[PDB]
């Protein structure tokens, strides 16, 4: 839904997928992209539960 | 199926690497972006558009790929060394 990046896999977050890691490179960028993804998940939780 | 027209001389240097029958040239981000854009509308980058802004570098890349079967070309956006097979399609990593 809202958390999904338009071109992602819709349910999983794979570090090997360029659209999922916001065009990251090596290790720091991809893991920070994961951090941003979990931030988006928390925000979606806040929207859902209220 | 055609050969690229020769734009005079002054070709950028290609470093021969007999270690793996390879070579190395530093193109940058503009050449790779141009090649990726060319191989997105159905065009060709090896020989088409012989009057491009950076066609000389593309002709040098074509000559390098013909002479060396496992070329190692390094861009500048990520400095990745894309091989001849990866450069054949014209799509490097991402983006439309």
């Amino acid at each position: 839904g809202m958390t999904l990046t338009p071109g992602s896999k819709a349910g999983v977050f794979d570090f090997q997928d360029p659209i999922d890691i916001r065009g990251a490179r090596w290790a720091g960028e991809s893991f920070k992209a994961l951090l941003f993804q979990i931030d988006k998940e928390a925000v979606e939780i806040a929207r859902q539960t209220g | 199926a055609k050969v690229a027209p020769e734009p005079e001389g002054e070709l950028p240097y290609v470093h021969p690497l007999p270690h793996r029958s390879s070579a190395y040239i530093w193109c940058g981000w503009w050449v790779m972006d141009e090649i990726q854009k060319m191989t997105e509308e159905g065009k060709d980058w090896k020989t088409d558009d012989p009057d491009s802004k950076y066609y000389l570098h593309r002709y040098t890349l074509q000559k390098m790929m013909k002479d060396y079967p496992e070329v190692d070309v390094q861009e500048s956006r990520n400095g990745y060394i894309i091989h001849k097979t990866a450069l054949e399609t014209g799509i490097i990593y991402t983006y439309p």
